[PDB]
């Protein structure tokens, strides 16, 4: 029952390796892996100790406060989610590790402002959309003027298009008067560490 | 040979209960009659992490939970084997989920090093029962218009669309023109909403050229809820 | 002029009348009788170093006790063939890792009865003077702590799936005092309390045995609870729930002569230290009482 921090996403190429840490309790940590539509398996238990059938090539680790899971030599049957926790039982935020199987693509991002009939509605939808993204990883973060907006955002998960990159959709509900009160509203992406924000205004036609 | 049976999934309308069961299988030894062993449920939103929500060890009578589910869920375990039960009441949205039962391995001896582990964590999982909470009925969609930008488009390109909004259930079929505009269209996966409901855009990339002569139409079909809609896509007034 | 070494024991028994029962039997095709001359032979100034975690005898035995496993336990001698023989450690607290002062040369062991049970040691042999802790680590908590206790305490099973064991509660309390004393002299005077096990293995979590033919699994719950050391309801009979298993009445009394125990870790900034009944495996009931052998070549 105490909150143990993850970093949302990391990747790596083939042969490469990556570290995953477990904020906050290094005392009897366990590791689960979930490929994709797949059933979480047990990788590791007592921070270091590694069932049958777990490659060596995973290995745990701790730092006085925060355990660690090591992978050596990255394959592309890593690619899964990790998931980390301790006793009593509460599972972290969980770390997505994307394998690299073709180059890195930054996403081209489209943010449409609510349109008028929309408004005539009573109501107000900003959509941004994201796509021909490599890995199946992003962040994406609003913003009503330049403080973060987390109310009413619906966002889905990234699914892959017809060339093996992903899209994805990022959408958020204002009232006409959110909308209309401030100067701009901002989608903000994040991708292997490279930013896109793109920014409507009420003013503009 | 040991394993986990769950249902698989169940599709529930809003504000009904439901009783998800997980029976173990395969167990010669019957390790698992005496119910020596403290079994879990877990919980996964669509897109979303793992959520431990409580246990049971069924040599007593007595379930534990997590904070966030203590009142909102009730576990159990009674019969010859135990068969684990998870009882939700009142289902709303929020419920969507896979649910996973999983054993704690326990205390247990490993002799290749001889140790005596405790087992605090799970080595055996079931393979989830997706719950589907759904509205009493079928709802046809809104159709807003994206108007043409070519801020993040190619040059002498613009990028139209229309915003489908708030339907239920999938799925929903976006034609351009009557199915005469085919290349640059691009209708994205639908995102399912806290509300229970569905809503996806469909974006199609045009020469900026032809928007003062060429009309640019959505056509829109959501069989479920029999509803039809042909939206035209105009350039905005500046 | 002997060597550690590993050999083929052969076993011996007191098997006789040809019964039915299948555990005396076996001990006419695979055994022989009991040696009539049970010479021992002490050595002149000799010690010499043992480890009980590493004897090879205990492997040598489980395998003889699988092959009847595949009814009462009787005594079985473990003697070598010519050219071997069997060191026996005679220092009393010596417990079953280090050197031996007192070393005798047997030509066999004393009558074992290969006893099946968990969590607690029957009809096993009595420590000698003081209590001994056993450990191949103490220091390290997943190593398997075996107590051998000096003063038994009979356990008494009644079948009216039904059944239950009864044990004196004034005698067991006396007994456990005793050795949360003598764990409280190798840690540093720390406060040493028992719990009952938490989730894990059937073996690990409940006292098995056998019984003419009935596989127990008793709850040993009320036996390594705090509530009865250091007064209430305790003195009189405690009645351990038990319950049959197929993997009119009938009554097996029988004498608790050991403890397997396990230690918890986590708790080592604190001033407590907790154990919990079970641990090991089926090996370490022979290991218990295979401690003061010890096989070496001529
Ligand atoms: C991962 O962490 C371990 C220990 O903190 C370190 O030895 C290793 O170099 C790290 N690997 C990285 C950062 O790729
Ligand atoms: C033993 O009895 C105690 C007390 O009723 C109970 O909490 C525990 O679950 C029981 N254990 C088994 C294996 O039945
Ligand atoms: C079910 O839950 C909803 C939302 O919390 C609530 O409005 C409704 O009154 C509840 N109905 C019950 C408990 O019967
Ligand atoms: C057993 O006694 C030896 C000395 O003969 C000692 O080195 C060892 O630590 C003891 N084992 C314990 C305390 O578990
Ligand atoms: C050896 O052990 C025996 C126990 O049978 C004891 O009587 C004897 O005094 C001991 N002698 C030596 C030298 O250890
Ligand atoms: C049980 O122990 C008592 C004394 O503790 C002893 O007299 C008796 O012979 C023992 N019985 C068996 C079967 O070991
Ligand atoms: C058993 O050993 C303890 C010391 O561990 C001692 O106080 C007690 O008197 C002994 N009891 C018997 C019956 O030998
Ligand atoms: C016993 O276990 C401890 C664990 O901390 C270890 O440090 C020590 O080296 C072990 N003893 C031996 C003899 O290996
Ligand atoms: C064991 O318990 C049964 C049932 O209470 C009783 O009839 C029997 O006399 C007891 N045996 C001994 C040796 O105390
Ligand atoms: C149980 O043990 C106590 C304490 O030694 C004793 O006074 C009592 O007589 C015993 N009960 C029997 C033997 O039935
Ligand atoms: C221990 O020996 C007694 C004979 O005194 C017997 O009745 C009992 O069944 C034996 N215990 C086991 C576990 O075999
Ligand atoms: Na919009």
């Amino acid at each position: 029952q105490s909150a143990l921090t993850q970093p949302a996403s990391v990747s790596g190429s083939p042969g490469q390796s990556i570290n995953i840490s477990c904020a906050g309790r290094s005392d009897r940590v366990s590791w689960y892996q979930q490929r994709p539509n797949g059933v979480p398996k047990l990788l590791m238990f007592d921070v270091y100790r590694r069932p049958s059938g777990v490659s060596d090539r995973f290995s745990g680790s701790h730092s006085g406060d925060t355990a660690f899971l090591t992978i050596s030599g990255l394959q592309t049957e890593d690619e899964a989610d990790y998931y980390c926790t301790s006793h009593p039982y509460a599972f972290g935020a969980g770390t997505k590790v994307n394998v690299l199987r073709q180059p890195k693509a930054n996403p081209t991002v489209t943010l449409f402002p609510p349109s008028s009939e929309e408004l005539q509605a009573n109501k107000a939808t900003l959509v941004c959309l994201i796509s021909d993204f490599y890995p199946g990883a992003v962040t994406v973060a609003w913003k009503a003027d330049s403080s973060p907006v987390k109310a009413g955002v619906e966002t889905t998960t990234p699914s892959k298009q017809s060339n093996n990159k992903y899209a994805a959709s990022s959408y958020l509900s204002l009232t006409p008067e959110q909308w209309k009160s401030h100067k701009s509203y901002s989608c903000q992406v994040t991708h292997e560490g490279s930013t896109v924000e793109k920014t409507v205004a009420p003013t503009e036609c | 040979q040991v394993q986990l049976v769950q249902p698989g999934t169940a599709m529930k309308s809003l504000g009904s209960s439901l009783t998800i069961t997980c029976r173990v299988s395969g167990d010669d030894l019957g390790s698992f009659h005496f119910g020596t062993y403290f079994m879990i449920w877990v919980r996964q939103a669509p897109g979303q992490g793992l959520e431990y929500m409580g246990g049971i060890l069924p040599s007593t009578k007595t379930p534990t939970y997590a904070h966030k589910f203590r009142g909102r869920v009730s576990i159990s375990a009674p019969g010859v084997p135990p068969v684990l039960s998870l009882a939700l009441t009142n289902l709303t949205y929020d419920d969507t989920a896979t649910y996973f039962c999983a054993r704690e391995r326990g205390r247990h001896f490993e002799p290749k090093n001889r140790d005596n582990l405790e087992g605090k964590f799970f080595d055996l999982w079931g393979r989830g029962t997706f719950v589907r909470v759904s509205p009493a009925s079928t709802k046809g969609p809104s159709v807003f218009p994206l108007a043409p930008s070519s801020k993040s488009t190619s040059g002498g390109t613009a990028a139209l669309g229309c915003l489908v909004k708030d339907y239920f259930p999938e799925p929903v079929t976006v034609s351009w023109n009557s199915g005469a505009l085919t290349s640059g269209v691009h209708t994205f996966p639908a995102v399912l909403q806290s509300s229970g409901l569905y809503s996806l855009s469909s974006v199609v990339t045009v020469p900026s050229s032809s928007l003062g002569t060429q009309t640019y139409i959505c056509n829109v079909n959501h069989k479920p809820s029999n509803t039809k809609v042909d939206k035209k896509v105009e350039p905005k007034s500046c | 002029v002997w060597k550690d070494a590993d050999t083929t024991l052969f076993c011996a028994s007191d098997a006789k009348a040809h019964e039915t029962e299948v555990h005396n039997v076996w001990a006419t095709h695979a055994c022989v009788p009991t040696d009539p001359n049970p010479q021992e032979i002490h050595l002149e100034n000799v010690t010499e170093n043992f480890n009980m975690w590493k004897n090879n005898m205990v492997e040598q035995m489980q395998e003889d006790v699988i092959s009847l496993w595949d009814f009462d336990p009787i005594p079985i001698h473990y003697c070598t063939p010519a050219g071997y023989v069997i060191l026996k450690c005679n220092d009393k607290n010596f417990n079953g890792t280090g050197p031996c002062k007192n070393v005798s040369s047997v030509q066999c062991t004393h009558g074992i009865k290969p006893v099946v049970s968990t969590q607690l040691l029957l009809n096993g042999s009595l420590a000698e003077e003081e209590i001994i802790i056993r450990s191949e680590n103490l220091t390290n908590n997943a190593k398997t702590i075996i107590v051998h206790l000096n003063k038994s305490v009979e356990i008494n099973c009644t079948r009216p799936r039904k059944a239950y064991c009864e044990i004196n509660g004034t005698k067991w309390n006396k007994v456990l005092k005793q050795v949360t004393e003598k764990l409280k002299e190798h840690f540093n005077n720390k406060t040493i309390i028992f719990q009952p096990p938490s989730g894990g293995d059937l073996e690990i979590t409940m006292h098995h045995f056998n019984c003419r033919g009935e596989f127990f699994y008793c709850n040993t719950t009320q036996l390594f609870n705090n509530t009865c050391i250091g007064m209430k309801g305790c003195n009189g009979t405690i009645t351990l729930p038990c319950k049959i298993k197929q993997i009119g009445k009938i009554n097996c009394v029988s004498n608790i002569t050991g403890i397997l125990l396990t230690r918890d870790g986590g708790a080592n900034n604190t001033s407590n230290e907790t154990f919990r009944p079970g641990g090991g495996n089926i090996k370490d009931n022979w290991r218990s009482e295979l401690y003061k052998y010890k096989v070496v070549q001529i």
